[PDB]
C-alpha cells in the first residue's frame, strides 16, 4: 500500500480518471509537488494517505511522515527524469541540468518538456537517488521549459 | 472527489540512457506561493 | 509546460 516506488496520483468523479501528477513513495512517505493535490488527502487502495508536512512557497507536500528525500544534485554531474506522463510508461530522460541563480542561491534546472499531469516525476542521480521533483518552473521565451530540481529538507 | 495513486514502476538510474536538452542560465525569482518567474 |  505505500511499497516504494513512483506512483500516478489520479483524480476521478463520476466518469473517467485523469492523471494530476505523480509522486515519490519511500522510506513509507509519500512526496510530491504541492500543486498536484493542493495539499488534500490521496487514497492508496483501500487506505488513506493523510497529509503531514508541507511549503507551498517550495510547492512540496509529504504524506505520513515528514519529507524524506535528501540526496542533492551535485551541480556538476548528468542527472535522469524519471517521467511518467499521463498515459505513457514511465521513461528516464538523461540531460545536464542548467541553473535557476536566485537572490537566495542556485538551483539545479532540466530543460525537459512535459503535459502537466508529469508534475512530481522524480529526478534522479547516477546512484538513482531522488535529487527532486520536476515541475515547478517556467516559461522561457520561445515557449519551451525550464523546471527546477525542486527537493526538500529531511529535518 | 477521489483522489488517488497508483503504482507505476521501480525508481532506478538507466545505464546507456538518452541524453537530451540544453543546460539554460536563468534569472529568477521565487514568490511566496510557489511561483517562478523570470528576472 | 505543455509553468507547473
Amino acid at each position: 500500500e505505500t511499497t516504494d516506488g513512483v506512483y500516478r496520483v489520479m483524480t476521478r468523479r463520476l466518469l473517467g480518471s485523469t492523471q494530476v501528477g505523480v509522486g515519490v513513495m519511500q522510506e513509507g512517505v509519500f512526496h510530491t509537488m504541492w500543486h498536484v493535490t493542493k495539499g488534500a488527502a490521496l487514497r492508496s487502495g483501500e487506505g488513506r494517505l493523510d497529509p503531514y508536512w508541507g511549503d507551498v512557497k517550495q510547492d512540496l507536500v509529504s504524506y505520513c511522515g515528514p519529507w524524506k528525500l535528501d540526496a542533492a544534485w551535485d551541480g556538476l554531474s548528468e542527472v535522469q527524469l524519471l517521467a511518467v506522463p499521463p498515459g505513457e510508461r514511465a521513461k528516464n530522460i538523461q540531460t545536464l541540468p542548467g541553473i535557476f541563480k536566485t537572490k537566495d542561491g542556485d538551483i539545479g534546472a532540466v530543460a525537459l518538456d512535459y503535459p502537466a499531469g508529469t508534475s512530481g516525476s522524480p529526478i534522479l542521480d547516477k546512484c538513482g537517488r531522488v535529487i527532486g521533483l520536476y515541475g515547478n518552473g517556467v516559461v522561457i521565451k520561445n515557449g519551451s521549459y525550464v523546471s527546477a530540481i525542486t527537493q526538500g529538507k529531511r529535518e | 472527489v477521489d483522489m488517488y495513486i497508483e503504482r507505476a514502476g521501480d525508481i532506478t538510474w538507466e545505464k546507456d540512457a538518452e541524453v537530451t536538452g540544453n543546460s539554460p542560465r536563468l534569472d529568477v525569482a521565487l514568490d511566496e506561493s510557489g511561483d517562478f518567474s523570470l528576472v | 509546460k505543455x509553468k507547473k
